[PDB]
RNA sequence: CCAUCUAAGGCUAAAUACCGGCACGAGACCGAUAGUCAACAAGUACCGUAAGGGAAAGUUGAAAAGAACUUUGAAGAGAGAGUUCAAGAGGGCGUGAAACCGUUAAGAGGUAAACGGGUGGGGUCCGCGCAGUCCGCCCGGAGGAUUCAACCCGGCGGCG
RNA sequence: ACCGCCCCCCGGCCGGCGACCGGCCGCCGCCGGGCGCAUUUCCACCGCGGCGGUGCGCCGCGACCGGCUCCGGGACGGCU
RNA sequence: CUAACACGUGCGCGAGUCGGGGGCUCGCACGAAAGCCGCCGUGGCGCAAUGAAGGUGAAGGCCGGCGUCGCCGGCCGAGGUGGGAUCCCGAGGCCUUCCAGUCCGCCGAGGGCGCACCACCGGCCCGUCUCGCCCGCCGCGCCGG
RNA sequence: AGCCGGGCGUGGAAUGCGAGUGCCUAGUGGGCCACUUUUGGUAAGCAGAACUGGCGCUGCGGGAUGAACCGAACGCCGGGU
RNA sequence: CCCAUACCCGGCCGUCGCUGGCAGUCGGCAGAGCGAGAAAGAGAGUGGCGCGGACGCUACGCCGCGACGAGUAGGAGGGCCGCUGCGGUGAGCCUUGAAGCCUAGGGCGCGG
């Protein structure tokens, strides 16, 4: 007899990803070796971020990236990103970038291609550089899902902003009891 | 009942997706030997005649 | 790769015939058996007809 | 599937993951939306405010074609017409400016949200916003009505 | 190559299809690691065991 | 390549059978006669192959060309070597190991063509 | 002020619907307690004054070749004989389970029986057991081969 | 007319031909035929021969080594 | 089992996405399938919210021109603080006859740029309240900003 | 009070230990018992509370017997205690 | 002195953790290491005969260390557990005997 929980015990991370396809899966074996025989953690991260979830790689905008890389000491560094690289067409000026991603709009590669740069993926990236020197690690904005707007602390209660589920909008539809100081009360 | 949902409908580009897909794993003589098919004497799997 | 070999067009005879053709950019698609099964198991319901 | 679900893997567990205090029994609650104001009340108001009661007036004989009215953004203001329209724009040296028509793509009302590319604009439209029409003034252009 | 279009030119026969994008160009793994460039930036593989 | 149509056939071959908690693959040029990637007979491009003779004594050793991988017909060339255990061996040793064919083969080959060449001797 | 029609008379095919009817085609359906109630002399037998209610029930064998003839018995029913590949298919006859029963063999028996753990004893069968494994590399002895290495010729392959 | 993209011809580079080669030369290996002719090479048999590996048909015993335990017999010393 | 909704997961495309309805494919073993439409994307969902409604409808930061600037240009551009995986730099430091002297790679004080995300402070849009002044004209008004 | 910039690391009690955070969610909403505290009742294997632990959901050694007591909580085995 | 499923030592099964290790099978074209108290190079450079060497690696694999294992209602995972039909595949089986049924026979799996 011992007194301990085996409540959480098991940790709940992911060891492989869900998917099933082959292309993830080898570019899953070569970062595995590159991550458990390299002391960079780079690699781990990014093998970390590769078993993850469609949800959990939110696409990345061609704004986002030419933001985050023009900032001052990150010139001419390769941008990584585990996610999907969409073109954002409220840009007109793209310079010339080295860009890493599992896959890009094609509208967003043409343009990439036509300003300059060049598009890598993440097998020439081992290629080019194993440990990864001179790479912005960047992500897709998380939180960005609609559904986070529902999410948190309960709406008719108050200092909540927090969305309702409703089947319509319009001034029939939840505007009435909780919603007016008129008719009842105002959370 | 008779309105169970029998069918099934599949985006387009996926189903263009699988197209390609088989056709070029048509194209390795690894996968058409491992489907069974006998093609050890076949010149060349690709195999393309003449329109005679 | 992105090469694309020179395929030889066979005669009746089956022997090689003069011509040849350029490998088609469909044979380099990448092969993807999660999406050719999926595809396949939902389109192998739509020629079916209904019981009650 | 059926050999995916929970079913296939409950046979033998009588009870069938319902407890056997309280049963699986047919509406304990009652049917749909019953209670909502006296048993379910508290579900209802932490979840969905204002549900009960009346606001605002009544419109009998709604038509949404009569308030149609679809809105576009400067930010995509530039998108609407080709990319060799706008370049070709940028390197004239005439200072012509070329025409967006957003009622020819299916905008009525032009919104000034982002931030618009130094270069003059012919926008015409049918309804404008003050910001958007300043926008415009100071990137230097011209805001046409049309019916 | 008309129907399904190369890799720098669409299908003409379709709409607007091409084909698609391969998520990994070199997948010859054996080579991948095998490289210089990559085996030089390795530690030593520790390959003894350690029994209780 | 190589890996992708490993991953493609590691589970869903015709010659893949599994039973009584084994697996046996059964394609030709497969010692060992098991589902590896190593001893997978079809997916690499130098592939060595140990078979009995047409005839009833004798070992046919094939090996699989560089050149034409996608053209079957012309892809595996067939030595018969028909001779003592000791040179048999011998020789098969020298073609895997002095033509740096495969070197990890060899005592799969090795061990592979003794089976046959005792399996061809006359039973007691 | 505008807008738009001309009521209180009439006709009119096509696109649309179809669990009845005639004639067809098909099925990731059921396979005789299932599928229609009904695979069969089924809305039949049968029940109720009536409205109405409403079953059970498929399979010898390739071919009846369906057991001539003798014998006991009043007969049912048997013993021989015969057909058949098979009567271990004999007219509700393919296969023929369980519950339950008869008989034969073995074992046991005064705390109802049965059960878990641990042994022991006796059995039916199995090892096709009953002088005990094989495998290299040597050493020694008795043998026998068209015999090794090295070269020449030709072909093939790998690498540069 | 202009611009973008693509196909084809020619010219010049870069890279690949290990998802995609031909000729020449060199090296190596293999095979077929002669050369080779038995202190070489090979095949089969015998020894209760040796070394190494795996096991004994069944039933048993002993020895030493190590781990973990229970106990016994000696002797030495400190505060005392 | 059907429909609806929510969330989690896998795949395709991605500011778009989706032919489900219809049509073209010599109708018809499979095939009642499959392919195609692109000037068949009508349309749905998404890309804008807010107000009962009339309606309105989503940054700005620096210098020269009249700080006690009216007001035109030159610009620069979508905040700030704290914490932040990774990346950059790097004082110093990683050996053997010595000695001069390198190359390449690893270590590492401190210091940078800081993803996602959290917290906080600002800013902008719609309704509403308080205060107060100014500006525009085809119709100078119970006008509009 | 808010802002900037700068300087101070002997990380300022002991002990122990990775932590934070977000979705979706079943069953439950009849309880009972014991030391101590405690209300009603003459009292009760009665009725009602507080704290902790149990039983319920739990087998095992002991109390001959036993839902709750004493010891102790459990994978299949050998030895020792 | 006696003994519990408690405690100590040992074996075995499984779970969890180390988000541990292995692509280095680098071989006459070679040189067999990264267990060792101390963050980092068996660093590269310039001047004073016999032809030979086990297993491996279904990477969804194999291997090594520790800790742990009660369970109703309930939740989740894995089933090379089982039944029926469909698309593939086994140059599968079968009148020299399939399905089904019976068995004091030989076995496997913790179990289905
Ligand atoms: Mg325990
Ligand atoms: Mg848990
Ligand atoms: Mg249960
Ligand atoms: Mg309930
Ligand atoms: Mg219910
Ligand atoms: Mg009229
Ligand atoms: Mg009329
Ligand atoms: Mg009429
Ligand atoms: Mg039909
Ligand atoms: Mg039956
Ligand atoms: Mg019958
Ligand atoms: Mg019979
Ligand atoms: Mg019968
Ligand atoms: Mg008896
Ligand atoms: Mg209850
Ligand atoms: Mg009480
Ligand atoms: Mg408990
Ligand atoms: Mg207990
Ligand atoms: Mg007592
Ligand atoms: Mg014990
Ligand atoms: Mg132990
Ligand atoms: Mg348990
Ligand atoms: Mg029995």
């Amino acid at each position: 007899g011992v007194d301990i929980r085996h409540n959480k015990d098991r940790k709940v991370r992911r060891k492989e990803p869900k998917s099933q396809d082959i292309y993830l899966r080898l570019l899953v074996k070569l970062y595995r070796f590159l991550a458990r025989r390299t002391n960079s953690t780079f690699n781990q991260v990014v093998l970390k971020r590769l078993f993850m979830s469609r949800t959990n790689r939110p696409p990345l905008s061609l704004s986002r990236m030419i933001r985050k890389m023009k900032l001052p000491g990150r010139e001419n560094k390769t941008a990584v990103v585990v996610g999907t690289v969409t073109d954002d067409v409220r840009v007109q000026e793209v310079p010339k970038l080295k860009v890493c991603a599992l896959r890009v709009t094609s509208r967003a590669r043409s343009r990439i291609l036509k300003a300059g740069g060049k598009i890598l993926t993440f097998d020439q990236l081992a290629l080019d550089s194993p440990k990864g020197r001179g790479t912005v690690l960047l992500s897709g904005p998380r939180k960005g899902r609609e559904v986070y707007r529902h999410f948190g602390k309960a709406p008719g209660t108050p200092h909540s902003h927090t969305k309702p589920y409703v089947r319509s909008k319009g001034r029939k539809f939840e505007r009435a009891r909780g919603r007016r100081a008129s008719r009842g009360y105002k959370n | 009942k008779t309105w169970r949902r029998w069918h099934r409908r599949v985006n387009t580009t996926q189903k263009r997706y699988a197209i390609c897909s088989a056709l070029a794993a048509s194209a390795l003589p690894a996968l058409v030997m491992s489907k069974g098919h006998r093609i050890e004497e076949v010149p060349e799997l690709p195999l393309v005649v003449e329109d005679k | 790769a992105c090469a694309r070999p020179l395929i030889s067009v066979y005669s009746e005879k089956g022997e090689s015939s003069g011509k040849n053709v350029t490998l088609p950019a469909v044979f380099k698609a990448p092969i993807r058996p999660d999406i050719v099964n999926f595809v396949h198991t939902n389109l192998r319901k739509n020629n079916r007809q209904p019981y009650a | 599937p059926s050999r995916l679900r929970k079913t296939r893997k409950l046979r033998g567990h009588v009870s069938h993951g319902h407890g056997r205090i309280g049963k699986h029994r047919k509406h304990p609650g009652g049917r749909g939306n019953a209670g909502g104001m006296h048993h379910h009340r508290i579900n209802f108001d932490k979840y969905h405010p204002g549900y009960f009661g009346k606001v605002g007036m009544r419109h009998y004989h709604l038509k949404r074609n009569q308030s149609f009215c679809p809105t576009v953004n400067l930010d995509k203001l530039w998108t609407l017409v080709s990319e060799q329209t706008r370049v070709n724009a940028a390197k004239n040296k005439t200072g012509a400016a070329p025409i967006i028509d957003v009622v020819r793509s299916g905008y009525y009302k032009v919104l000034g949200k982002g931030k618009l590319p130094k270069q003059p604009v012919i926008v015409k439209a049918k309804f404008f916003s003050r910001r958007a029409e300043e926008k415009i003034k100071g990137v230097g252009g011209a805001c046409v009505l049309v019916a | 190559d008309d129907l399904y279009g190369t890799w720098r030119k669409a299908a003409s026969l379709k709409s607007n299809y091409n084909l698609p994008m391969h998520k990994m160009l070199n997948t010859d793994l054996s080579r991948i690691l095998k490289s210089p460039e990559i085996q030089r930036a390795l530690r030593a593989p520790r390959k003894k065991i350690h029994r209780r | 390549s190589a890996h992708l149509q490993w991953m493609v056939v590691r589970n869903c071959s015709s010659f893949l059978i599994k039973r009584n908690k084994q697996t046996y693959s059964t394609e030709p040029n497969n010692l060992k006669a098991r589902n590896s990637f190593r001893y997978n007979g079809l997916i690499h491009r130098k592939t060595v192959g140990v078979e009995p003779a047409a005839d009833g004594k004798g070992v046919v050793v094939v090996m699989k060309r560089r050149s034409g991988q996608r053209k079957p017909a012309t892809s595996y060339v067939r030595t018969t070597i028909n001779k003592n255990a000791r040179a048999t061996l011998s020789s098969i040793r020298h073609m895997i190991r002095k033509n740096k064919y495969h070197p990890d083969l060899r005592m799969a080959a090795i061990r592979r063509a003794s089976a046959i060449l005792r399996s061809q001797k006359p039973v007691m």
